[PDB]
């Protein structure tokens, strides 16, 4: 999915 | 790593002094300044303690050392009476106590000669100008403020019995008080010997027969500077070098606040 | 493929970290916006380029 | 790990001092700057610092679109004896002064580049006729490729060159360009020549300009109005805005203090006295 | 045990420098010289690395500092082009890279005064003498070799449009390049202040937008020496003291060997 | 935890009373307002309250774009002896009255700001010619930066200043600005001066305006038509709408009751009698 | 990185909480819309700033 | 993913 930080 | 007896930095409040040519520094009677302890306290009211506003380096007017110079003197706290918020705090309260860092400044060159004796004297009572009456120096003449006074090589009595000069006549070899200058070394002191050092630095505790007193009526310390060895340079018959005096109040506190004292100083 | 980062929030509403989302649309990274997540370094190489390390309390020349 | 937007160091409380430590005393001859903070020379209180150097990061300093050139093109009546004006610009940050001075705080740089094009048009003749909406062609011609000689010659075919077709009145055109240098970094200064004069060889043959590397570093932009000649003449201007993104810089330099005079570091007579009168003892 | 910031010994190849009056030494941008790494390499041929034959101390012609002196400049590698096996290696190869130890020498006496600013400038492009044309300084005039060039206190434009002088006109307060000298301190530097030190020592890395380049077409570093404080002595109205410049190539390597380059240097 | 849109307190049923408790009796001298609710003085029924104070929250009260200024610019014929008009506006909420009065219910405020620009144009001459679509440049010039003296001078390059390039006929332009104050909050009132008159120093030298802090608080907006002079003159207006978002306010104040007269609190003669006639015993 | 919140629903259709989705597109929080999820406080500091706490059933002056 | 509330 989507890699935050 | 490089550190030395000769190279010092002093910092109090917004002021810093540096010196590259010191001869260590003296703490009078081995006692660093301190605030008044509860066990030795006497006025019961909450003291005023100005801290950085008053405990900082005030620089007084520069004097000039020449082959004619017999010597200079100042009294504390009197010399600081007109200095910033210290003086203001002093004149608004009945009682006050204070310690001091005295830093005497006098540089010259590898080809000049001379030695200044810098003495910090507890209760430095000086002798007056009269041989007809005694203990008669006026408050105005006893307290020069910042400007200080000088020593004379000769006692010359005030003859005007009708309008007395009412001042001190401090003879240098008698330390202006009837005792011989060569023994003044039992007082906390340093020597500015021009081949060795720029300056003198003395840290003075509050000294008194009382824990706190009237600063306006009473001086605790006297700073006396006398030429132990006369100024000399190369071959010039009348040389001159400046002596600048910088003093800092320390651990000072005040009691008995009221309206401001306005002294008759003239 | 979404990248989620924190905003350093200045003047907070009268309304916990606040975030913002980023997605790259192009194959070439030159097409990308500026991240603005930059680093800082110490000025040493410009301010202190001397061979022997300096101690500020010590004499510079000894 | 120190981020550009982290808060700066807190001020620590510091008291009186009487010691052999000398922070105030130093020797600038060494080449170093004395790293002092207020507590080294004055009595300080404790302050929790919140300020940050976020906006003075290299990205942030250059994160703005700067005008680097104004190109002029037109589309005249079929009749007028003079040729239809298409524009040719050699790409550079040096035709204008502001971005140039900012980039010149540094000797070398490396960055991706964003170009944004603001296009405006107007009528020139006291006339009265009209023009239908113009489409502009912005063609990049890289060093080596055929430069256009006519508004309508074969080169505008662009089979391999990158062109933008801009429609008047739409949002301003924009493209991104990679780091295109034949060097590991762009040289803002080149203390040298592109040619060695050889003894044996003739003087005129070995000569070249000082500080100039490739005669044509990055090629040209060629712009035209694609529309055919219209009875009423319209003139148009293309303003080019350049922004250095994803930038890195090396070797700091003093800023330009006197007016720029050409592509090099040369200064001109009469412009050399920037500083004004102020007396030593006057606040 | 005795060791000090002021007393240094440097040794490279068959040469040794001693100094008893240094003010430490500078490593430009914190980077010591190094040979080209495989990960950053570009020409594929086996490099020539002369080591002790070229990486040693070459002493250039002594210049003279006087009350009239506005300043001196040199370019690297140009100043070393005629120096022993370094110059030979430089002119036989298309490509070359090199770092440098620059040691500026200038002693005087406890009674002299003055301060020299020694600046190492990456890509030191200087301004020309013309106001009618730009970027026109000839290769011969841009490259003085060992002898270097000087700074002027006044910009004086070349008027001869028919036979142009084609040289630099470097105005001192503008660092010869349109920027103010007071900011030249952002460049790697040292100051020879005569009361403090004999010399300046700067260690320079190879700096460039490329890993290796044409040394004959391009200078990487400029050495600029300007009097920040004018020379003065005792009372003599026209004093003089020498400034000797000794430079050593470091970690230098060369690529693209062919026949020797014979440049038109006049 | 009480949200702005939570329902207000329910009314509770309350019966008859005969006691020593005196809610109705009080003393306003204390400085307090008596916290009474209907059940303290009348018999009440039980009501389940549904109303909320959502729309009177500080955000909601200010959550609207308000007109703070109208800037006028033009683009004349090349021929006309008079200069092409570009506009310069000093940024402030005080040139208009409505938003000013709302913000002035409070002494201090803190907010992010949204600016929206509505641009309109028209023909001025009885003439008959035309103009092609105009692009406008709105440049922010912060205190210190070079203010433009000409529609086309070097300052419009904007290498570092924030500019908007607006295309006529497109949706109105919009930007957001952070809290930019050099203070912890914006001061709507400053009871003081920016200068101390010193005895020793001359009277004229120590003088300054009352209630004014920085002579130039936030800089100026400079607007121009980027298009070149067109034979038919077009005049244009830029309306600036300001909305305070992410707002916080401190120290409440009475609203302005008499007409504003300038940037300060000054009132003018003849405008001081707001209230109208109504008799004490007339409903 | 999406933020999902509840709508306080007024006039319900002739059709359980209803939601709305929000995503921040910009790094600077000043660019953000207004959340409108604000708080309320009690008027006490303005309406009752007296040093001694007040009991409404009691005499204000005693 | 996406933080609700
Ligand atoms: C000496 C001048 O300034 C510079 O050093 C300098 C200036 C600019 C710079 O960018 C290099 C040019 C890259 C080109 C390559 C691609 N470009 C394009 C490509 C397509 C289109 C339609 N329009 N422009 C235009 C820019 C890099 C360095
Ligand atoms: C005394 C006047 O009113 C105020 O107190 C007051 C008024 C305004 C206010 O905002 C401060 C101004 C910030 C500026 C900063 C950025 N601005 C920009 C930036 C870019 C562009 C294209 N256009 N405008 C314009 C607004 C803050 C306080
Ligand atoms: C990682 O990105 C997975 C989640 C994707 C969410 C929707 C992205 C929005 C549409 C992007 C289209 C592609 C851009 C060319
Ligand atoms: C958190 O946000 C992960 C889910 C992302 C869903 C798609 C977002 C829609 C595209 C946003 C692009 C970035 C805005 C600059």
């Amino acid at each position: 999915g989507s890699s935050s930080t | 790593c490089g550190y030395s007896d000769r190279v010092l930095q002093l910092t109090l409040g917004n002021s810093t002094i540096t010196t590259q040519e010191a001869a260590n520094s003296v703490v009078a009677y081995g006692r660093w300044p301190e605030y008044l302890r509860d066990s030795e306290a006497n006025p019961v009211d909450q003291p005023t303690e100005p801290d950085v506003a008053a405990c900082r380096f005030y620089t007084l007017d520069t004097v000039s050392w020449t082959k004619e110079s017999r010597g200079w003197w100042w009294k504390l706290p009197d010399a600081l009476r007109d200095m910033g918020l210290f003086g203001q705090n002093m004149y608004y309260h009945y009682l006050g106590r204070s310690g001091y860092t005295v830093h005497v400044q006098c540089n010259a060159s590898k080809f000049h000669q001379g030695a200044l004796g810098v003495f910090a004297v507890p209760e430095m009572c000086l002798a007056g100008d009269s041989n007809t009456t005694t203990m008669h120096t006026s408050y105005q003449n006893a307290n020069p403020g910042e400007k200080g006074g000088t020593f004379t090589g000769t006692f010359t009595p005030d003859n005007n019995q009708t309008s007395p000069a009412r001042r001190f006549c401090p003879v240098d070899y008698l330390l202006g008080n009837g005792t011989l200058l060569g023994n003044a070394f039992v007082f906390p002191h340093q020597i500015i010997n021009l081949r060795t050092n720029n300056c003198a630095t003395l840290v003075l505790p509050y000294v008194n027969s009382l824990s706190i007193d009237s600063m306006v009526k009473h001086n605790n310390w006297g700073i006396a500077i006398l030429p132990l060895a006369p100024l000399n340079f190369a071959s010039e018959s009348s040389p001159e070098i400046p002596i600048t005096l910088t003093i800092a109040p320390m651990c000072c506190e005040f009691n008995g606040l009221r309206n401001i004292t306005l002294p008759r100083l003239q | 493929g979404a990248q989620v980062s924190s905003q350093k929030v200045g003047a907070h509403e009268n309304s916990s970290t606040i975030n913002y989302t980023t997605i790259n649309y192009y194959r070439d990274s030159a097409s990308n916006a500026a991240s603005k997540q930059d680093f800082s370094q110490d000025p040493s190489k410009f301010t202190e380029p001397i061979k022997d390390v300096l101690i500020k309390t010590a004499p510079m020349l000894n | 790990a120190a981020t550009s937007r982290d808060a700066l160091p807190n001020t620590e409380a510091s008291g009186p001092t009487h010691s052999k430590e000398i922070p105030a005393l130093t020797a600038v001859e060494t080449g170093a700057t004395n790293p002092l903070v207020p507590s080294d020379t004055v009595q300080t209180r404790h302050v929790v610092q919140h300020r940050s150097r976020s906006e003075s990061s290299i990205e942030s300093f250059f994160a703005r679109g700067a005008c680097v050139t104004i190109m002029t093109v037109d589309n005249p009546a079929s009749t007028t004896n003079k040729d239809k004006l298409f524009a040719v610009w050699k790409i550079t940050y040096k035709d204008t002064v502001q971005l140039r001075r900012k980039l010149e705080f540094f000797t070398y740089s490396r960055f991706d580049m964003e170009l944004t094009f603001v296009v405006t048009a107007n009528f020139t003749e006291t006339n009265n006729g009209h023009a239908l909406n113009q489409v502009y062609q912005i063609m990049y011609v890289p060093p080596g490729a055929p430069v256009p000689e006519k508004w309508d010659d074969y080169t505008w075919q662009t089979s391999s060159n990158p062109s933008i077709f801009y429609t008047y009145g739409t949002a301003p055109a924009r493209i991104s360009v990679p780091y295109v240098g034949i060097s590991n970094a762009y040289s803002h200064f080149y203390d040298g020549f592109s040619k060695v004069p050889l003894k044996d060889q003739s003087a005129a043959l070995g000569d070249s300009l000082y500080g100039a590397a490739s005669l044509n570093d990055f090629g040209i932009l060629a712009v035209r109005v694609v529309n055919d000649h219209n009875p009423t003449k319209v003139t148009s201007k293309i303003r080019v805005y350049l922004k250095p993104k994803h930038i890195r810089v090396w070797c700091p330099r003093p800023p330009r203090a006197v007016a720029y005079y050409g592509p090099g570091v040369d200064y001109k007579d009469g412009t050399l006295t920037p500083l004004s009168t102020k007396d030593l003892t006057t606040y």
